[PDB]
C-alpha cells in the first residue's frame, strides 16, 4: 500500500523555524506531485503548494510565499516542508498528500506543530453554507458546496473533489472530478454540480460517515477548500 | 504528468 510517513510533533518558539518531513513507500517517488495542506482549529483546511519530486518545480499558494519552503530527496524518498518566522498563526497539523492525477487520495497522518504564546484577490472561493448538519441514523442528507468560477475543463472535467475527514484521522477522498465515487466508497454517496453549485448526498446516513465533509477545487492554483460541513447524528 | 505544474 501507498505509506505516507510524516514526523513527529513539534513544540517551538515564536520566530524560529521548523522543517517537517513526509517518507514515500510504495509508489515511485520521483513520478508524482505532493502537495501540502495546513488544518488550523477553527480554519478548515487550507492549500501551501506542491512539489514534483523529479523536477523539483514547486507552485506556492500567495499566502504561503516566505513562510513556507518546499523541498524533496530522491534518495530518501522524503518531501519536506520548511516554516520560517513562525508565529501563532502557524499553529496547525500538517498534512502531506500524494496528488493521482488531480486526486489527492494518499495523505501522510499529519505533523502537529504548535507555537508557544489585498494578495489572493484571484482566488477561487469555495463556499459551503452549512457549517454543520443533524441527521436522524437511516435518513438522508444534501450538502451544498459552491464556486466563485466555473471548475469546468477545456477537456470536460470537473474539477471539484469531495473530502470527508472523520474524527481524529486525516482527510480522505470521497468523489473526485465532482461525481466519481473514490474506490471503496459506498453507493449511498453521490456527487452531482450544475454550474458552479455541486452536492453532495447521502442517500442513508450511517454512524461511520460522521465528520466534516469538505470540498476542494484542483482546476488551478492556488488549490481551495471550502470550510466544512460536519455532519452529526440526530437524537430522538 | 507535467513536470512543471500539478494543474489539469
Ligand atoms: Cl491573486
Amino acid at each position: 500500500e501507498v505509506q505516507l510517513q510524516q514526523s513527529g510533533a513539534e513544540l517551538v518558539r515564536p520566530g524560529t523555524s521548523v522543517k517537517m518531513s513526509c517518507k514515500a513507500a510504495g509508489y515511485t517517488f520521483t513520478k508524482y506531485w505532493i502537495g501540502w495542506v495546513k488544518q488550523r482549529p477553527g480554519h478548515g483546511l487550507e492549500w501551501i503548494g506542491d512539489i514534483h519530486p523529479g523536477s523539483f518545480y514547486s507552485n506556492y499558494n500567495e499566502k504561503f510565499k516566505g513562510k513556507a519552503t518546499l523541498t524533496a530527496d530522491t534518495s530518501s524518498s522524503t518531501a519536506y516542508m520548511q516554516l520560517s518566522s513562525l508565529t501563532s498563526e502557524d499553529s496547525a497539523i500538517y498534512y502531506c498528500a500524494r496528488d493521482y492525477y488531480t486526486n489527492y487520495g494518499d495523505w501522510g497522518q499529519g505533523t502537529s506543530v504548535t507555537v508557544s504564546s489585498g494578495g489572493g484577490g484571484s482566488d477561487i472561493v469555495m463556499t459551503q453554507a452549512a457549517p454543520s448538519v443533524s441527521v436522524t441514523p437511516g435518513e438522508s442528507v444534501s450538502i451544498s458546496c459552491r464556486s466563485s468560477k466555473s471548475l469546468l475543463h477545456r477537456n470536460g472535467n470537473t474539477y471539484l473533489f469531495w473530502f470527508l475527514q472523520r474524527p481524529g484521522q486525516s482527510p480522505q477522498l470521497l468523489i473526485y472530478r465532482m461525481s466519481n465515487l473514490a474506490s471503496g466508497v459506498p453507493d449511498r454517496f453521490s456527487g452531482s454540480g450544475s454550474g458552479t453549485a455541486f452536492t453532495l448526498r447521502i442517500s442513508r446516513v450511517e454512524a461511520e460517515d460522521v465528520g466534516v465533509y469538505y470540498c476542494m477545487q484542483h482546476l488551478e492554483y492556488p488549490y481551495t477548500f471550502g470550510s466544512g460541513t460536519k455532519l452529526e447524528l440526530k437524537v430522538r | 504528468i507535467n513536470y512543471y505544474t500539478s494543474e489539469p
